[PDB]
């Protein structure tokens, strides 16, 4: 009535979506999270791209105190293959 | 406080410290021949241990750190030829 969601059978199902978490885990060093200053951070966009950024910006110092997430990337499209 | 020699940026003959910490153990000394992957020394960052491995086959030129020494990012640990 208020939030405006439809009934169950009318809940849309629009294509597909994939999410990856980009982290500072170094796959060549047993996925230990890297730390240090981010010199460069240039994030993509365009159609079918959603970014939910953590702490990643040019100048930011990744500390050892917290999780290693930099940015969540989602893509979406009509077809899974796209 | 005499500043420490830094590793040259983009010089693959020079291994610089990647994070601040200290030197626990040195396993080689000047002149030794060495193979890719071979352990050269051990360091710590927030009491987590890292082993420094040789980036490729070659001869050790020198050490630039001593046992228990403190180190900051970019500090030159060892030179290889």
């Amino acid at each position: 009535r208020e939030i405006g969601l439809p009934a169950q059978s009318e809940i849309p199902l629009l294509g597909s979506a994939i999410q990856c978490r980009i982290t500072t885990e170094d796959p060549q060093n047993g996925f230990l999270p890297d730390t240090g200053k981010i010199d460069t951070y240039r994030s993509p966009g365009g159609f079918g791209i959603r970014l939910d950024v953590g702490n990643a910006y040019a100048g930011y110092e990744v500390t050892p105190y917290f999780d290693s997430l930099l940015v969540k990337v989602c893509t979406f499209a009509n077809e899974f293959s796209d | 406080v005499v500043a420490k020699r830094k590793a040259e940026t983009g010089n693959p003959n020079q291994i610089g410290a990647t994070m601040p910490g200290s030197v626990l153990e040195i396993l080689v000394k000047a002149g030794d021949k060495v193979q890719k992957g071979q352990a050269l020394m051990v360091t710590e960052a927030m009491k987590m241990e890292t082993t420094i491995e040789a980036p490729f086959d070659g001869e050790i030129v020198d050490l630039h750190v001593v046992k228990g020494e403190a180190i900051q990012t970019q500090d030159l640990l060892i030179e290889i030829n």
